[PDB]
């Protein structure tokens, strides 16, 4: 349980730094990017990650939200 | 002589006044339920069917109404009023309707507008529609321009719905050419099945002339079982006439099929002093050495392009003044079998060295001299291939000059002397990437798999980045002899990256030579020495690129070993 929480901070600390200066996603563009950063870490766990982003959504600093996929908020 | 300052013009226009105010008119043309009151004489004098309207004596001819049918009303009008002021304006969705209404009528100035109109505007997709169009209204020039372009693209795309709706003699033409840009055989087999597999039983006749025109080298495939799945039932004689298309009719190998990865060069040294560049090609497996037509023939300084669908376009470039190097900001494209090259939608911006990148089926001109003196001396302009335009998109970050700019994974990417910068089309935004320790100029970046070898600079900087790893590393230095200047040229080659590097010291005489570069060996082992007694010197300002080409269409540069 400790590990697993570990991975689940560690991949919101990776895409909160990484996508702050890359591009945006429309359905699976970026989540391909940051299971290739954390390709040599562990697995992808693509449900994990899928579940994760979408959390984020109830408030600010991207909150990537799901109907205007089009553009993301790319402020702080 | 004609006037032209004082009567013609004020004859022009007294005749468009009387035509608004509806004065002097003697005949009214009825277009279902419209009136057009209008003059004889301008009619006779514009079309070439008026005038046998009202000379050639008959009931019509006598006439104060005219009930004319199978014209358009605003087809009629525009008609009209281009004979009442010299002015057509067309746009580009009713040229169908009016190309015909002119045929109709006859009109040899407007006929001759629209026909070069249409052969100006058959860019991806109209092809087939207005090869059509041209057979029903027999048009040689449209006729052969279209069958070209069809030949250049349906040989690629064959899944066009106006293709399928089309006349047999087309069709026939289309086929039995050997202008076909295919590389397989059996493409046109099954292009061919399916132009008859939703139209069967009605064109069985044309069904085993189409049969016949593939071939045997694509008929001995398939064709028979799908053909006894398909075929209507009591048919034997049908059976016969199918048999007998195996042995006869010159079983001949195709022209597309000779699609020979080389690489084009522009700027050589020209043999001749009366010209000072030329542009030429190379083979690197029939290790032969051919030649180009020069765009212009006149002007230099051009960049190159290659889109995946192997096709070569030239922007911008300076010509000499001729008075008793001006900047033009012109634009062409090469054939790929007539050896030519013909012009397209000029740019925006007379550019000099431009640096043009494609990606999602867009011509992305990256830098090289726009202007200078507006507030962002740093902008861009990017190329629509389907709708024939510039769009203007978001200008570059930083100004730079002798710059290079390559795509890799539907991403555009541009190098310049320590930044890059990565613009995604789709967001129209700029990504800061990463900055090169070293800080080199006057070099190149090839975009080889999903890295980016940025190669040369002032020397043998051999920089490799990478889209995933986000950063800079070092491999080796290129085995080149000391005291010399290796303009080296990275390239991708058959899947494989590989490098076009020459050599030169004092007192001696240039040496070509490519080798084989290995991603995990850090070497570049020798693949090929390019043998002077096929190659001539190029010079300093040539440019290389990788591309497809015809050998039969193109032509070998004649030079003594």
């Amino acid at each position: 349980q400790k590990v697993d929480d570990d991975r689940k901070h560690e991949i919101e600390a990776a895409i909160v730094r990484i996508m702050k200066s890359r591009k945006k996603m429309q359905h699976n563009v970026l989540v391909a990017e940051v299971t290739q950063q954390l390709k040599a870490r562990f697995l992808p766990s693509p449900v994990v990650i899928k579940k994760r982003i979408e959390g984020l959504i109830e408030r600010e600093y991207l909150a990537r939200t799901p109907e205007d996929r089009k553009v993301y908020t790319y402020v702080a | 002589r004609q006037i032209n300052t004082e009567y013609a013009v004020s004859l022009l226009e007294q005749l468009k006044l009387f035509y608004e105010q509806q004065l002097f008119t003697d005949i009214v043309l009825i277009v279902e339920g419209t009136e057009f009151p209008c003059h004889k004489m301008v009619l006779a004098t514009c079309s070439s069917y008026f005038r046998a309207m009202f000379m050639s004596g008959l009931s019509e001819s006598k006439q104060t109404h005219v009930h004319l049918r199978n014209v358009d009303a605003a087809t009629l009008q525009i008609i009209i009023t281009y004979a009442y002021t010299g002015n057509l304006a067309m746009n580009d969705s009713t040229v169908e309707q009016l190309y015909e209404t002119a045929c109709f009528l006859q009109v040899e100035d407007v006929l001759q507008r629209c026909r070069e109109y249409l052969i100006k505007k058959i860019n991806a997709e109209n092809c087939v529609r207005l090869l059509s169009f041209a057979d029903l209204f027999s048009c040689e020039e449209l006729k052969q321009s279209a069958k070209r372009m069809v030949e250049h693209k349906f040989t690629a795309v064959y899944h066009q719905d106006a293709f399928m709706q089309l006349s047999h003699d087309l069709l026939i033409d289309i086929l039995s050419s050997d202008n076909l840009n295919v590389e397989k055989e059996e493409t046109v087999r099954e292009a061919a099945m399916l132009w008859l597999e939703y139209n069967t039983e009605s064109r069985s006749q044309y069904l085993s002339s189409v049969l016949s025109q593939i071939r045997i080298d694509a008929l001995s495939e398939v064709t028979q079982r799908a053909w006894f799945q398909g075929l209507p039932p009591n048919d034997k004689s049908v059976v016969v006439q199918g048999l007998y298309k195996s042995m006869p009719k010159f079983f001949k190998p195709r022209l597309g099929m000779t699609k020979e990865e080389m690489m084009i060069f522009i700027e050589a040294s020209s043999e001749n002093p009366c010209s000072l560049y030329s542009s030429v090609c190379y083979s690197p497996q029939a290790e032969k050495v051919y030649k180009l037509c020069s765009p212009p023939a006149d002007l230099h300084k051009v960049g190159t392009v290659v889109t995946p669908d192997n096709d070569i376009y030239i922007a911008g470039g300076q010509v000499p003044l001729k008075n008793t190097f001006r900047t033009v900001n012109c634009f062409y494209w090469f054939d790929a079998q007539q050896n030519t090259w013909f012009p397209k939608t000029p740019m925006l911006f007379v550019r000099i060295k431009p640096s043009l990148v494609c990606c999602e089926g867009y011509i992305y001109a990256i830098g090289g001299d726009s202007v200078g003196g507006e507030l962002n001396r740093r902008t861009v302009e990017r190329y629509d291939t389907e709708k024939d335009e510039w769009t203007m998109v978001s200008p570059l970050p930083c100004a730079w000059q002798w710059s290079a700019a390559v795509v890799v994974h539907d991403c555009i990417y541009v190098m310049t002397l320590n930044l890059m910068y990565c613009y995604f089309p789709r967001s129209d935004s700029w990504v800061e990437m990463a900055m090169r320790q070293t800080s080199r100029s006057f070099a190149s970046a090839a975009a080889f798999g999903d890295k980016i070898f940025y190669i040369g600079g002032l020397s043998v900087t051999v920089e490799i980045y990478d889209v995933n790893k986000n950063e800079w590393k070092m491999a080796a230095n290129i085995p080149a002899k000391r005291y010399s200047d290796p303009c080296v040229r990275a390239v991708v080659i058959s899947n494989s990256l590989c490098v076009f590097m020459r050599e030169t010291h004092l007192n001696e005489r240039a040496k070509y030579v490519t080798y084989q570069y290995d991603l995990e060996l850090d070497r570049w082992s020798l693949r090929q020495h390019i043998s002077e007694r096929v190659l001539w010197d190029l010079g300093r300002d040539f440019r290389c690129t990788v591309g497809k080409l015809y050998p039969s269409c193109l032509e070998e540069s004649p030079w003594k070993p």
